[PDB]
Formats: structure tokens, sequence, C-alpha cells
């Protein structure tokens, strides 16, 4: 994933949505429970970030 | 529990009838309304959420049902094919339950 | 249908209509040697080597997975 003009490359275990996307310009009003397309509470098991 | 009635039962043709949700509870995570008996979402209608208050709609939105905040959906045009079944999706916590059914008939 | 989880998606959709993917009129060139990537370790100078690895065919087509949109999610997209 880019963001800021760094890649964002994450090998990790997500739990991905039904109906992915992403955006150029993502806001959320301070909505914790909302995911683009990922929607793990936990800190995801995973070797690489 | 949560109860949902027709108001009325039986509609006659390109009439309002209000899919009126009682006793629905408070932190939601959000909702939709569902065509028929079933959960995938190509029958998922109009999906509005209580947190971030946007309504937005599925395929199946023939785009004359307004969803509102009380969870209740107002038809504007009862047509002959929307006879049937209609299931209400409710999600909290990343955990979800449909056990909001209703069904109506036209004549 | 990608995964396996429901989410609270705050995007509209619509099935309305879809379409094969554009496969686009441009083809895979590798003379300007596009496709290729550096030998991990080494350095050669002034050389022609035959190597091997992990490469596209040249010839073939590409593809546009470029989806986009507005405000609305097209379902049968996934
Ligand atoms: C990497 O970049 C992102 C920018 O989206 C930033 O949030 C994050 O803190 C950076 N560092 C790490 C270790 O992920
Ligand atoms: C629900 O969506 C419709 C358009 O489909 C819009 O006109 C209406 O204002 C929305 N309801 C709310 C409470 O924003």
């Amino acid at each position: 994933e880019p963001y800021n003009g760094v890649i964002m490359a994450s090998v990790c275990q997500y739990t991905i949505c039904q109906l992915p996307y992403t955006d150029c310009k993502p806001n959320t009003n301070g909505n914790k429970l909302i995911g683009f397309w990922h929607t793990d509470v936990k800190p995801p098991i995973c070797v690489l970030k | 529990e949560v109860t949902i009635e027709a108001v009325p039962p039986q509609v006659a043709e390109d009439n309002n009838v209000l899919l009126l949700v009682h006793n629905l509870p408070l932190a939601l995570g959000a909702f939709a309304w569902y065509k028929g008996n079933t959960t995938a979402i190509d029958k998922e209608i109009a999906r509005f959420v209580p947190n971030s208050n946007m309504n937005f709609t599925g395929q199946a939105y023939s785009g004359r049902e307004i969803i509102y905040s009380n969870g209740s959906l107002l038809f504007q045009m009862i047509t002959m094919k929307d006879m049937g079944v209609y299931t209400l999706d409710m999600t909290d916590e990343n955990y979800r339950r449909t056990q909001a059914t209703v069904r109506f008939h036209v004549h | 249908y990608i995964g396996d989880f429901r989410c609270i998606q705050l995007v509209n959709s619509n099935g309305a209509n879809v379409s094969a993917p554009s496969i686009s009129t441009e083809t895979v060139e590798v003379s300007q040697g596009l496709g290729t990537y550096y030998v991990l370790d080494r350095v050669y100078l002034n050389a022609t080597l035959l190597l091997t690895g992990y490469y596209p065919v040249d010839g073939s087509k590409f593809r546009n997975l470029a989806l986009r949109g507005t405000n609305s999610v097209s379902l049968s997209w996934f």
C-alpha cells in the first residue's frame, strides 16, 4: 500500500473484507469500527512490516 | 426484542407502506435491508449506519425506498414484484444477527 | 468475493453492469530492459550473459485491473 509517498508493505495475516477497496482521499470521522479493506481488531500475527 | 411491522400489511397498487421497526437497540455497527430470505449482498437494498450517519444502496435498490434513522424503510410505489419476504440485517462489534424478517402482500 | 468477512462498507454499491477488463493494446516489450530485474549480489560489466529466473513472456498481453468509481462499487467486480 502506498501512503504519503512511502510503501506500507506488510506480509500479514489480515482478515480481508468481502468488499475491499482503497481510496485516494479516505476519511473516517473518528469511527473506529470502519475498515476500508480489513477489519482486524487485534494486532495481526506476522513477520514483516 | 426487535419486532417489525408492515403498515398496512396489505397495500394496494403503487401506494405507501412503512417497514416499522420496533424495539431496535442502540449501539449498532450498521444495518441494512435484504430482499428475500437470504444474506447474500446482491439482495441487500440500502445500508445506513448509526455512527457515521450515511446511507448507501445495494444492487436491488429500485430507487423508491427511503431508509430512516430508526431503521424504518418507507416505500413510495408498491409494485407487484415486491410481494414476498424481507429480512433486516444488523451488525454489532463485527458480529451479526439476521433475525428481523418481514413479509407482506399486495392487492 | 475475496475474503470472508462482512464489514461496515461506507460506499455505495450497485450490480448494474460490468465488462471484461480492457486487455490493453500495448504488449510487453523487453527490448528496453523492461520486465527484467537485477541479479542479487553481483555486478557484470560490458558483457552479455544467459541467465534465468522469473520473467514475463515477450509479446503477451497486459491487463487493466485498475477499476475505478466515484461513490458506488460494482458487486460483480469481485
Ligand atoms: C510507515 O509509513 C506510514 C505512513 O502511512 C506510517 O503511518 C508508519 O508509522 C510508518 N512506519 C512504520 C514502522 O510502519
Ligand atoms: C438516504 O439516501 C437518499 C438517497 O438514496 C437521500 O436522499 C437521503 O437524504 C438519505 N437519508 C439520510 C438520512 O441522509
